[PDB]
């Protein structure tokens, strides 16, 4: 949970949501990375199930940008 | 069927090196990682090195760190262990074997028969045979032979060239303090044999391409 | 390094039956717990990987489960094959690590050994060596204890032992315990005797000669 959360913040400012979302879906990508981090499989389940939902949390930031964005239009128009 | 062969395997002394290969047939070696393992006397499983489908990354166990060296040869679909400054703990079988790509490390999925190392001073040497002579005290006799002083192993032991397989019993070898091997071959025989059928024990040592004969009789 | 605790050393049992093994790892390794098979002649085997999950081809006979540490192999419904070697194995990290081992031996009712003293040949002592050779033939459990005594005085240090694997056939097991001296140590002593104490025995078992009779 310690290498967790310190994980967290690590993808959070130096990696960007596009770059997080590149490596998260492509299977052959994550397994290089991992290997280049020479990370237990145990801490490799962890650290993709805690970045997945680091991801979900930033594209809900997106599609609420999204909406936001289209309100904020709709709104004008009246 | 996925085969894996080891060899380079044999004698070497301390201090010297051996390179290990293990030809992959049976599936595309290019796609697989690779690890070798060893078998101590002991009967103890040891893992020892790795290396990546592409050879981007190697691994090692500290025992063996700085002194072995994991290659491949993809397109000769070979796998190397080049082994430097070799110990007398080093002595063991063999194995490579291929890993499961779940992972970047994984279970071994496939083993090698193995290639067997001893790293030793002794030199070669076929075995002196000696008679375990019936005892003189209607009933079983137990006879043998004793293999002392031969180097390396194996002896192969046969009873009157073959013919005599029941009751036979040859026990695993010893490595005595000299760093020599010694077994002893015995057989249960019925006590009115004695006297009317010859025992002959047919000791054959390979590594010296020696081959013995001796006759076992009541004294 | 993860250290793998496996446990028994040995198991005795029946075609028919049921027994566990089991694998303890010095760390959380999640399910990554391998399980091989080994058989003389044979290449080792793949039984289960990640715990649980049988290779293919493994027979039905075989299964795996666990929790935290600790990894368990069931196999029942046992048949003649099926006993062999087994050693456990993490693949969680590198390096990897594997068990100690157990090895799963047929059960069988107890059988006494026959024993029998070999004294030196004069072959052999014509080279200045002599060695002496008691041997326990035939017995079951493997368990035994072979004492040398020259002149009722307990040998200690000059004796080395080795068993066979279960007899094919009976299942029992043989043993040499051989005996070094020196032709001069030797021939300063008269009777030479090897007590063999095992379960099959009232009471242990001595053979002896006397040496030159």
């Amino acid at each position: 949970s310690i290498f967790i959360e310190d994980a967290i913040k690590y993808f959070k400012e130096k990696v960007s949501t596009q770059n997080l979302l590149l490596l998260l879906t492509d299977n052959e990508a994550w397994n290089g990375f991992v290997a280049a981090a020479e990370l237990p499989r145990n801490e490799a389940d962890e650290l993709r199930k805690a970045l997945d939902n680091l991801a979900r949390q930033m594209i809900m930031k997106d599609k609420n940008w999204h909406d936001k964005g289209q309100q904020y239009r709709n709104w004008f128009l009246k | 069927e996925v085969m894996l062969v080891e060899s380079g395997g044999g004698l070497v002394r301390p201090g010297g090196s051996l390179k290990l290969s293990c030809t992959a047939s049976g599936f595309t070696f290019s796609r697989c990682a690779m690890s070798w393992v060893r078998q101590t006397p002991e009967k103890r499983l040891e893992w020892v090195s790795a290396i990546s489908r592409d050879s981007t990354y190697t691994y090692y166990s500290d025992s063996v760190k700085g002194r072995f060296t994991v290659s491949r040869d993809n397109a000769k679909n070979t796998l190397y262990l080049q082994m430097s400054s070799l110990r007398s703990e080093d002595t063991a079988m063999y194995y490579c074997a291929r890993q499961i790509d779940d992972y970047y490390v994984d279970a071994l999925d496939y083993w090698g028969q193995g290639t067997s190392v001893t790293v030793s001073s002794a030199s070669t040497k076929g075995p002196s045979v000696f008679p375990l002579a019936p005892s003189s005290k209607g009933g079983t006799a137990a006879l043998g032979c004793l293999v002392k002083d031969y180097f390396p192993e194996p002896v192969t032991v046969s009873w009157n060239s073959g013919a005599l397989t029941s009751g036979v019993h040859t026990f695993p070898a010893v490595l005595q303090s000299s760093g020599l091997y010694s077994l002893s071959s015995v057989v249960t025989v019925p006590s009115s044999s004695l006297g009317t059928q010859t025992y002959i024990c047919n000791v054959n040592h390979k590594p010296s391409n020696t081959k013995v004969d001796k006759k076992v009789e009541p004294k | 390094d993860v250290q793998i605790t496996q446990s028994p050393s040995y198991l005795a049992a029946s075609p028919g039956e049921t027994i566990t093994i089991n694998c303890r790892a010095s760390k959380i390794i999640s399910k990554y717990l391998a399980w091989y098979q080994e058989k003389p002649g044979k290449t080792i085997k793949l039984l289960i990987y990640s715990g649980f999950t049988l290779q293919s081809g493994i027979p039905s006979r075989f299964s795996g489960s666990g929790s935290g540490t600790d990894f368990t192999l069931t196999i029942s419904s046992l048949e003649p094959e099926d006993f062999a070697m087994y050693y456990c194995q993490q693949h969680n990290e590198y390096p990897l690590t594997f068990g100690a081992g157990t090895k799963l031996e047929i059960k069988r009712t107890v059988a006494a050994p026959s024993v029998f003293i070999f004294p030196p040949s004069d072959e052999q002592l014509k080279s200045g060596t002599a060695s002496v050779v008691c041997l326990l033939n035939n017995f079951y459990p493997r368990e035994a204890k072979v004492q040398w005594k020259v002149d009722n005085a307990l040998q200690s240090g000059n004796s080395q032992e080795s068993v066979t694997e279960q007899d094919s056939k009976d299942s029992t097991y043989s043993l040499s315990s051989t005996l070094t001296l020196s032709k001069a140590d030797y021939e300063k002593h008269k009777v030479y005797a090897c007590e063999v104490t095992h379960q099959g025995l009232s009471s242990p078992v001595t053979k002896s000669f006397n040496r030159g009779e």
